């Protein structure tokens, strides 16, 4: 037999800090997930996913109006991971 | 809706520290949204449907076959995940998402029974346990990436300064 | 009165998964520490901190004997931490 | 002990997606290691001083004058803690650094009287609440690196498998 790790190439990305909100639009969706989209949506093509999630987290920099930042949460990706949208 | 990864762009990228991706034709991406919109003690999640709308639409056009589910206590999203880690699609499939999207606080996600008598909550740790390389073992050495829009707890998350 | 997050611009970077042990050498020290220095001091002139965690992370890949997977947790940094060594 | 970032490496990382970095000759940069080598109930930890002498000596060249506490239970980590987040010296710093060294268990790490009969145990969450924007509002808006080598449990951390 062999060994390997039990638990290895994990993200988590949490739409709020640990005790606190996160906020939904009862029309427009939850801001998070928006931000998300979005930002998946114009850097998947240039950078990796704990770069895009970094990138969400700035926007939510300054706490106007309804407050939250975003959380990477247990990470053991041990490589970029790229999603090379068209290939 | 994605801006593509030209192939002067993807050149550009590729050394031996990103994940490899598997042939475009052969492979089988999987991904799961799992999203509670209507709860048992908790007001109806209005405009959740946006949410699945942008995730499903998201990640199929980044590659992966998106399964939707709606609507279930913790012990239901425990299955459904685990039914979801057997998925023998994985071993064909160089990495997965899994999107949850519910009422939530400080131990967990909420599950459609939630009560502050009767606790109804799928935890962090046990996402991972189920989706580990024990229980997973076709997504062993491939990215899992897990999304969750929910509270955290209750708190507004601010601190209030004068200066 | 203005309004700023509660819980912003942290990182933890965790010898071992959770569940799981870390490795000391008795007279060596402890393997993650060793690792960690070794990187820094070959990184940090052009990697930010989480880019070199990662680096590390990946050290520690092949479960070779005493087995274990560093991890980057709670992480709330909104821009890339770069040291830049010697300025 | 580290490579040096050059005038022209720094240009070419050099935008405003970069956490500043204060001028050399004004900065007071502060670091905090917390190492545990001698324990009540459990065996001591040797090797102990390679970790702080290394630890030390990176942090010193990379611009932080390093403050060393040996052999605390999980009241004092927190009074040291809470002394080391009200140092105006931060004020005038970009950036910290802490490093904990210990015994560790899934809740925490471990004080020096730590026992399964009667636990000592700074959690994780509890350091993060003291160098929190409210607790630690001189470090509002700079970043906070946490180094821990403890275990997080008793689990070798692996998986067999045949094939």
């Amino acid at each position: 037999i062999k060994k390997a790790h039990i638990e290895k190439d994990f993200i988590a990305f949490c739409s709020s800090t640990p005790d606190n909100v996160s906020w939904r639009h009862p029309t427009m969706g939850s801001v998070f997930i928006g931000r998300l989209i979005e930002h998946m949506q114009e850097y998947a093509c240039s950078c990796d996913v704990e770069e895009i999630f970094r990138k969400v987290r700035f926007s939510f920099e300054q706490p106007d109006g309804r407050a939250q930042m975003p959380t990477t949460a247990r990470v053991t990706l041990t490589r970029c991971f790229y999603l090379f949208p068209g290939h | 809706n994605v801006k593509l990864c030209s192939l002067e762009e993807a050149q550009r990228i590729w050394s031996a520290e990103i994940y490899p991706i598997m042939d475009k034709s052969s492979r089988t991406r999987l991904a799961l949204i799992i999203c509670n919109e209507e709860f048992d003690s908790i007001p109806r999640r209005t405009g959740a449907e946006v949410d699945i709308t942008g995730m499903t639409m998201l990640l199929q056009n980044l590659g992966y076959s998106v399964d939707v589910k709606k609507n279930l206590t913790a012990s239901d999203m425990t299955t459904e995940l685990e039914a979801f880690a057997h998925r023998p699609e994985h071993k064909t499939s160089d990495s997965t998402f899994l999107v949850f999207m519910s009422h939530g606080i400080r131990e967990g996600i909420c599950g459609k029974k939630h009560s502050e008598q009767v606790p109804d909550i799928l935890q962090l740790n046990a996402i991972f346990n189920m989706l580990n390389t024990k229980n997973c073992p076709s997504l062993k050495d491939k990215p899992k990436v897990i999304i969750i829009q929910a509270c955290a707890g209750d708190s507004p998350g601010v601190v209030w300064f004068k200066d």
